[PDB]
């Protein structure tokens, strides 16, 4: 179980020395509010029905009558600019702070303790999870028990030995083919049935 | 589960067919982009809702022909293989019940040109450039999946949901789940019969209620409507003058010189992007709100259908036994069962 | 000059990766006009 | 361009006036003898 | 009728493709018009007969890449456009795009999503590597070429289900995996 | 807008004007609401 464990844990750094891909969670919300003040940066080089784009080209050309005429149209672009920003923060802020609540669910559920909830700690019967940090994130290393090689058996939901029947206080029947077992229903570890 | 997915011609709502619009439209900078990425960001999450709810088995399990289940009945609610998508009999019940403006379904112009270019709303949006997109999945592949996490159910149990499927008489395993809440395994197979008779009966009572009413969708229908709503609305938006001389664009570009028009036409791209500015923004927010409806109902599939819950309230009014996932258009459909 | 060429101009980026991306859309333009009015032949009195 | 009603208007006035024959004016023709709708649709036609 | 025109009637300059509607017009109407507050009929005026007005035939493009680190072929997606029009879509006129380089065709494949060109459709299945719509996705692979295909949701296998038998791991895995959430 | 109040440019200008002024405050005004009632929006999604 241990040399499994380790060999785990070995995969699990020879895999992430070798590439970028399983961060793209991370990745795409720095790539994203990277572009969206790209966005919001560029957004400066537009005229918006003004003569300009450019704040002192409209200072240096014009009087205080016509400026007016001129400035109010640069304060009406770069206001919405803003407005669409700042719209697009809060709403992508929303996605994070679930993301941020459902990773507290998981170090709470997952870390602080062993989770019975399927899938919630990862594909497999949750053993225990080490948290890692990351960039603006976290990274769970969950450990599963995994049912890996099966045989067949053939069973019976319970058994006569005097006219009354028997059923596992623990556990299933089984027969090998030439005798009967009782066994645990996550490994097969056959015994008498007593 | 999802919504509909669309996209605008954010030049062509503003500025359907002029160039001397796009001219003005491009003194704004990014606007029509950052409106069509962020659709675009919903649109692409939506194959992402589809996939995390229903894509939860990577291997597609197969029923046996015989029904050796020892006396429950699946037949309504496993593949019909009579039909022409491999959908269940209360699937097709559940997929006639919500009524919806297109889903993508092959616009070819050999309908939607000439006659049936009037009396339809969705070739209007098509018009103004507001084009509905077909999602990842076709219902027969979401009923395919379904039918995968249902036929792995009735045959494995939770045992496919930690890794290779297990095989377990059914009988038995119902024994694992009473016995799961506490009601020791013989009291199932002390009652088999009228357990069976229970369990075909309170399907028979979901197939009475769901075919009577014209009414019980109502949460999915309620999505199906809002999308509609805001594009109908939005295709009002291009109806008003908001101060000019017109709400068609042609008929004030025939009408006026190069400046007068300018003074007119920013009105309308002044009005009309505000309108986008306002659906895109909607739909954003919508889109928060069936997002976590959908991350939701991944969390159903995997704690109700993939095993059984200890969360009280959490798989239906009850003790949890099991859940059996139904595709919907735009949704899952949980049937919980249930000791009481 | 090419699809990819659009691609890279709509990203902004000399290199493009891996995906399914959206461009400028297509409409066939009218290959020429047509008019058509009513046919009248007086004209007005403006001399009145 | 078509037109669906045609009317002229015949008058004389002082040219200190012509300024008063556009929309939404005052003075004493504006106010008193010939006023035109806040929307008016037609031109203005003037000589000595 | 059927072409792609500027017409203009009583200086209602607008510009589509007019056809003989199937509308009876009452005889005092000349228009008809769309939900939207646009027109959508109108009565040709020299000779009293109903035109439908279509705005010519269009949609959005789009384009399939494996990268560029990789490869300099892409195929190209119309979404909501059967494989005919895209001729009909001819230089002859001027289209949106000026590039029409793609409408040479012999790979020409309709899907529910649209017309897709440059990328083979290929019978067998696989994990869907670039998302087309309605289960067609597209993929660069072997000499490499685009192809197209439906997609496999994953191996079929029927489980060895009976009335009385039972599967038992007689041995384990202990996986770890990540999971990284922003 | 020459004021915020709502007839003092309906009595210090004309119709006109006021296509120029009391057109600010519907402007304004209506982004003000839709500000409003977008942060109430998102609020609400909080509180769901
Ligand atoms: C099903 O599992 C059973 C338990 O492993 C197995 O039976 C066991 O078989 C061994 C021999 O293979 C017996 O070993 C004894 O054999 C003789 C009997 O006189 C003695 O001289 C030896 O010293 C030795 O003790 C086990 O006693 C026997 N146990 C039982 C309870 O049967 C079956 O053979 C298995 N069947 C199949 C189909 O694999
Ligand atoms: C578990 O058993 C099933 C079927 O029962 C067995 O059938 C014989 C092969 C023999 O072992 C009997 O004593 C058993 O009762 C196996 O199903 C077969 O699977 C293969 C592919 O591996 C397929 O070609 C056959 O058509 C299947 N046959 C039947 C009757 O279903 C199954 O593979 C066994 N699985 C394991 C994990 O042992
Ligand atoms: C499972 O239940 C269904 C009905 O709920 C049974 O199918 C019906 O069989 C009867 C008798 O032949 C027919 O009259 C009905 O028309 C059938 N209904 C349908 C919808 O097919 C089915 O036989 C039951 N299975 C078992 C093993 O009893
Ligand atoms: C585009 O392809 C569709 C098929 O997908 C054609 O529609 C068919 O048209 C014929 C004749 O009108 C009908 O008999 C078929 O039933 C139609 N089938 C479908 C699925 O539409 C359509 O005519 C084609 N259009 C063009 C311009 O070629
Ligand atoms: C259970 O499976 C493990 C492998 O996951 C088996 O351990 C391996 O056994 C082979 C010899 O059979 C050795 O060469 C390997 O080095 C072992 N692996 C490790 C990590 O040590 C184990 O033998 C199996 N046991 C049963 C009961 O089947
Ligand atoms: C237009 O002229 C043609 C002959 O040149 C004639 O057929 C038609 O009647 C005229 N239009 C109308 C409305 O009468
Ligand atoms: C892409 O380029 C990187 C180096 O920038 C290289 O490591 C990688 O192997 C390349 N992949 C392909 C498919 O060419
Ligand atoms: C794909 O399979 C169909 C039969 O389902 C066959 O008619 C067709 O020719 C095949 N396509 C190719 C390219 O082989
Ligand atoms: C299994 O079901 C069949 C009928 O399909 C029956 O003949 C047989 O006796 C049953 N066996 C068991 C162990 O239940």
């Amino acid at each position: 179980i241990a040399n499994q464990f380790n060999s785990a844990i070995g995969k699990i750094q020879d895999s992430l020395s070798s590439t970028a891909s399983a961060l793209g969670k991370l990745q795409d919300v720095v790539n994203q509010n990277a572009q969206a003040l790209n966005t919001l940066v560029k957004q400066l080089s537009s005229n918006f029905g003004a003569i300009s784009s450019v704040l002192n080209d409209i200072l240096s050309r014009l009087d205080k009558v016509e400026a007016e005429v001129q400035i109010d149209r640069l304060i009406t672009g770069r206001l919405q600019s803003l407005q669409t920003y700042v719209t697009q923060q809060l709403i992508r802020a929303a996605e994070i702070r679930a993301s941020a609540n459902l990773a507290a669910t998981k170090m709470s559920e997952c870390v602080l303790g062993q989770s019975k909830r399927v899938d919630f700690c990862g594909k497999g019967y949750h053993l225990m999870s080490f948290p890692q940090s990351a960039p603006h994130g976290v990274v769970f290393l969950h450990v599963t028990y995994v049912p890996a090689q099966e045989k067949n058996f053939t069973t019976a939901p319970a058994i006569c030995h005097d006219g009354k029947a028997h059923f596992p206080r623990e556990g299933v029947f089984v027969s090998n083919g030439t005798d009967w077992f009782v066994t645990q229903r996550n490994f097969y570890e056959p015994q008498i049935i007593t | 589960v999802s919504m509909t997915k669309t996209s605008v011609d954010c030049t062509m709502y503003i500025c359907g067919d002029s160039t001397e619009c796009s001219n003005l439209l491009l003194q704004y900078g990014s606007f029509c982009t950052q409106l069509n990425r962020a659709l675009t960001g919903i649109a692409v999450e939506q194959d992402k809702n589809t996939q995390e709810v229903f894509a939860q088995v990577k291997q597609i399990y197969k029923t046996p022909p015989i029904k050796d289940f020892g006396g429950f009945n699946f037949s309504q609610i496993l593949p019909d293989p009579s039909k022409p998508s491999k959908r269940s009999f209360i699937e097709d019940l559940l997929f006639n019940k919500v009524t919806l403006a297109d889903a993508g379904f092959i616009k070819q112009y050999g309908d939607c040109l000439g006659d049936i270019a009037a009396r339809d709303l969705i070739c209007a949006q098509k018009f103004n450039g507001l084009t509905v997109l077909p999602p990842l999945l076709t219902d027969e592949m979401i009923a395919q999946y379904t039918s995968a996490l249902l036929a792995g159910t009735i045959t494995s149990g939770w045992t496919f949901g930690a890794g290779a499927a297990l095989q377990i008489p059914f009988a038995m395993q119902m024994a694992y789940r009473f016995n799961g809440i506490g009601v020791t395994q013989n009291v199932l197979y002390e009652n088999q019969k009228l357990i069976a008779n229970q369990f075909n009966s309170a399907i028979g009572k979901i197939q009475d209620s769901l075919s009577s009413t014209a009414s019980a969708l109502g949460k999915l229908q309620d999505v199906v409507n809002q999308n509609a709503q805001a594009l109908n609305t939005l295709v009002k938006q291009l109806s008003s003058n908001f101060g000019a001389i017109s709400s068609v664009l042609n008929d004030i570009l025939s009408r006026l010189d190069k400046v007068e028009a300018e003074v007119q036409i920013d009105r309308l791209i002044t009005g009309r992007l505000q309108s986008l500015q306002t659906y895109v923004t909607q739909q954003l927010i919508r889109a928060a709100e069936i997002r976590a409806s959908a991350n939701l109902a991944a969390t159903k599939m995997s704690e109700c259908v993939l095993g059984q819950s200890k969360r009280v309230d959490f798989c239906g009014k009850g003790y949890h036994l099991m859940s059996f996932p139904q595709s919907a258009p735009h949704g899952v459909v949980f049937l919980h069962v249930t000791y009481v | 000059l090419d699809p990819l060429s659009e691609t890279k101009c709509t990203l902004k980026s000399f290199t493009v990766e891996k995906g399914i991306y959206q461009t400028s859309n297509f409409r066939v333009q009218p290959t020429e006009s047509i008019v058509r009015f009513p046919n009248i032949t007086n004209l007005c009195p403006f001399g009145e | 361009l078509c037109f669906t009603n045609v009317y002229a208007d015949s008058f004389v006035i002082r040219g200190d006036e012509v300024r008063q024959i556009a929309p939404g004016q005052t003075g004493k023709i504006a106010d008193y003898n010939y006023k035109l709708p806040d929307d008016f649709t037609g031109c203005v036609i003037a000589w000595n | 009728k059927n072409k792609c025109v500027n017409f203009n009637f009583n200086g209602l300059t607008g510009t589509g493709v007019l056809t003989e509607s199937n509308k009876k017009f009452l005889p005092f109407q000349q228009f008809g018009r769309d939900i939207a507050d646009t027109t959508d009929a109108v009565r040709d005026p020299q000779t009293l007969e109903i035109l439908d007005i279509t705005p010519c035939s269009f949609g959005g493009v789009s384009v399939i890449t494996p990268g560029t680190n990789t490869s300099n072929q892409v195929a190209v997606l119309y979404q909501g456009v059967n494989c005919t029009e895209v001729p009909v879509a001819i230089h002859a006129d001027q289209l949106t795009p000026t590039w029409r380089v793609y409408s040479t065709g012999s790979n020409v494949f309709q899907t529910r999503a649209g017309c897709l060109i440059g990328a083979e459709h290929v019978n067998n299945s696989y994990e869907c590597d670039i998302p087309i719509g309605a289960g067609i996705c597209a993929s660069y692979q072997t000499s490499q070429s685009i192809i197209a295909y439906t997609m496999s949701l994953g191996a079929e296998n029927s489980v060895a289900y009976s009335n009385n038998s039972i599967a038992i791991p007689t041995n384990f895995t202990i996986s770890v995996t990540t999971e990284i959430l922003p």
